[PDB]
């Protein structure tokens, strides 16, 4: 309804952090593998459950839902796992026992750099002070810009005034507003950089056959 | 398959 | 500079009108013109105040990310009052129809078409163009603080030339949020348009353009 | 090749 009515429902519709055990053992191309592709199927299901719950998203084409969550899956996974990150410099919190660093990153090979990308997009929202609120907003607006085309630009016109409203409440100067906004939108593009090099590295893996069986996942990968 | 069971029968 | 004067700039710097003058033949004239069209990129890049005072690697490496993207910019600025037809040049006006004729062009096409519908709809003006042109190199994945600087003087200049306008302070706001989250539009169809080409340059059914070949060994 | 960088500093 109203911008804060949309943010609110956004705060409530916030998947729980999925759980999962760092190995006992130090970590193996495999155990790493295992690891970060049970974390992926378990939050895609979060994930569907989280869009379904957007105001008005249920009432798209169910091709269109489709077509949205195929697309953006890997860059909402990469923005919401920067959010977690950003009180913690130098980590990646994929979930609360699985805080990974480069360390951790050497035992898959290529994936050393998709963590570098992750940490240094991660260093720019720290230094821009994302807000809680403003990654509400963001994270909708990856998924919904990623007749039911003309209801798909009204959802996304709400979220974007969403976000010009959140950054109202900040007070600053309209100028500051508009290059905060610009400043915003303008690190979408490097995460979903970071989604393509994500998608690739995964592709390859699961050519490799280090890729085990998670049903959804592998949905969603094979859709590109 | 499990996309659309998701979306329309969870 | 005042926006306004590094407005002035980014059009003294865009690049000349070309032509091509010249299935396998249309594959043979879209590498010829993106080769053609790369040695211009490079004197418009040169040309936006401080970009030659970056590092030699940081001006090498935004173009090689960025070519792709600024090519399809370019191609949509010029196919905007033509709907149904996308302006590669003005020997070379192709649509939907003649992309049908090499597997993989008429995604790509359909794609290119769709995004300039949408600047279409928004009304894009020439000055908001040339901004975002700009901001799509200069936004690419003591020369990184200059970097920043830059893109921050365009993003004002973007700013700037939305003000001037003339619409509601949210209409501004919501304008200019249209505007960046179609360059995502841009991005993907570059990926698109990147894939394509690789494989065509793997499969040696592409003339050998040096500048081109260069560009896309870079991916 | 090194085409880009000839490009780069001549003109
Ligand atoms: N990085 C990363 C992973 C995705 C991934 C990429 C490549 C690969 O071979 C395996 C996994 C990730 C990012 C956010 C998130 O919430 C969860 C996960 Cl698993
Ligand atoms: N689409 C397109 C081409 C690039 C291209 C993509 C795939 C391929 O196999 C060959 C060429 C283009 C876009 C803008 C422009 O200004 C010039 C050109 Cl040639």
């Amino acid at each position: 309804l109203s911008p804060e009515q949309l943010v609110l429902t956004l705060l409530e519709a916030e998947p729980p952090h999925v759980l999962i055990s760092r190995p006992s053992a130090p970590f193996t191309e495999a155990s790493m593998m295992m690891s970060l592709t049970k974390l992926a199927d378990k939050e895609l299901v979060h994930m569907i459950s989280w869009a379904k719950k957007i105001p008005g998203f249920v009432e798209l084409s169910l091709f269109d839902q489709v077509r949205l969550l195929e697309s953006s899956w890997m860059e909402v996974l990469m923005m919401g796992l920067m959010w977690r990150s950003i009180d913690h410099p130098g980590k990646l919190i994929f979930a609360p026992d699985l805080v990974l660093d480069r360390d951790e990153g050497k035992s898959v090979e290529g994936i050393l750099e998709i963590f570098d990308m992750l940490l240094a997009t991660t260093s720019r929202f720290r230094e821009l002070k994302l807000q809680h609120k403003e990654y509400l907003c963001v994270k909708a607006m990856i998924l919904l810009n990623s007749d039911s085309s003309r209801k798909l630009a009204h959802l996304l016109n709400a979220v974007t005034d969403a976000l010009v409203w959140v950054i109202a409440k900040s007070g600053i100067s309209s100028q500051q507003q508009s290059m905060r906004l610009a400043n915003l939108l303008m690190l979408l593009s490097h995460v979903r950089h970071a989604s393509n090099k994500g998608m690739e590295h995964l592709l390859n893996m699961k050519s490799k056959n280090v890729v085990p069986v998670y049903d959804l996942l592998l949905e969603m990968l094979n859709a590109h | 398959h499990k996309l659309v069971q998701l979306l329309t029968t969870t």
